[PDB]
Parts: structure tokens; sequence; C-alpha cells
């Protein structure tokens, strides 16, 4: 997949 | 444990305004050294959690703040495996990789140079949050164009300019 997170791999990915 | 957090809030909210400002939050934070917590990092954390555009956090928003800082202290410790109280080049590589970024070895050098305010080629807690927030921001810009999510974009000149105008 991408060379970057696409799901919450560090705090707060959804913020 | 909102009860604990409320006591924390009150102690941090020095002027008793009911809102925690940037300068109040900074005094409450430690980067492990004797330098004030990076004020840019402080302002980004306030921006991320303030929902009312008031340059501050109220109690409810502070609960987000407390959780976020705490989640980062835990990650910073998880990856500082040699207990220096700073993250090193190799530790940064393990961290970012652990986060799910795939990045060349020499790029990690650019990251250190850009974010290490201490100047020893090691990243303090406050600078580590900062660099991770910039990466996060920059990646959000990128993934708006990386349509098939393969880490390549093709952009026009005008798309590029507005990309950069929304960073700098
Ligand atoms: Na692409
Ligand atoms: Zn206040
Ligand atoms: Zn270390
Ligand atoms: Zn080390
Ligand atoms: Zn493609």
């Amino acid at each position: 997949g991408p060379p970057y997170p696409t799901y919450p791999g560090y705090p707060g990915y959804s913020q | 444990d909102q009860s604990f957090l409320w006591n924390v809030f009150q102690r941090v909210d020095k002027d008793r305004s009911g809102v925690i400002s940037d300068t109040e939050l900074q005094q409450a934070l430690s980067n492990g050294t004797w330098t004030p917590f990076n004020p840019v990092t402080v302002r980004s954390i306030i921006s991320m959690f303030d929902r009312e555009n008031k340059a501050g956090v109220n109690f409810s928003e502070f609960t987000g703040v407390w959780k976020y800082i705490t989640d980062w202290q835990n990650v910073f410790r998880t990856y500082d495996r040699d207990n220096s109280g700073m993250i090193d080049k190799n530790e940064l590589k393990q961290a970012l990789s652990g986060f799910g970024y795939r990045l060349s070895d020499q790029f990690h050098d650019i990251l250190i140079r850009k974010f290490d305010r201490q100047g020893r080629g090691q990243i303090a807690f406050d600078d580590f949050i900062q660099g991770c927030i910039v990466l996060q921001r920059l990646t959000d810009i990128f993934r708006r164009y990386d349509t098939d999510q393969d880490g390549w974009i093709q952009v026009s000149y005008e798309q590029y300019l507005s990309m950069v105008f929304s960073i700098v």
C-alpha cells in the first residue's frame, strides 16, 4: 500500500 | 477519570479563565530537559483540539489534550529503547516505520536536522511530536492527490501552488 499510514498508526491520526 | 482531569485543569488554568491558553499549557508540559516545551508544538496541540477557535482549550477539549500528550509520552518511551530521554536516528527509524511510514535512511537525517532544536542529533519529546504533526499535515496534503494510494501523485502547476500555499 502507500509509504504512509492509512489507519491510526500514531496519536491522533484521526484528529 | 474526569475528576482527576478537572483538578489538573484548574491547576493549569492559572488565571482561572475557564479556558487553557497556549502559555498556560506550555508551563504544564515537560520535554524532559530544562528548556520550555516547544511553543510551536504547544500552539499546534491547542489548534488540533480547540473546536471554538478561541486560541485555547476548555475542560472537555483538555480531556482530548491530556489523552493525546499521554499517548505520545507512551510512544516516545516505547521507541526510546535505550532510555536516553531523547530519541536517536535509529530510534526515529523504528518509530516512523512502526507508524507505517516507509522512508529512506537519508530522509531520516533531514527530519532530525529539521526538528532537533537541541542540536545533538537526538530528538526531545516536544520536537518529536512537532515533526510527527508536520509529517501528518504534509501527508494529508499528499493523499488528497494520491488517488489510487500508491505514493505517487501527478499534479498540475496550479495544484502544486495551492498545495504549498496551504503549508506555507
Ligand atoms: Na497515485
Ligand atoms: Zn486560562
Ligand atoms: Zn534514545
Ligand atoms: Zn539512543
Ligand atoms: Zn498510481
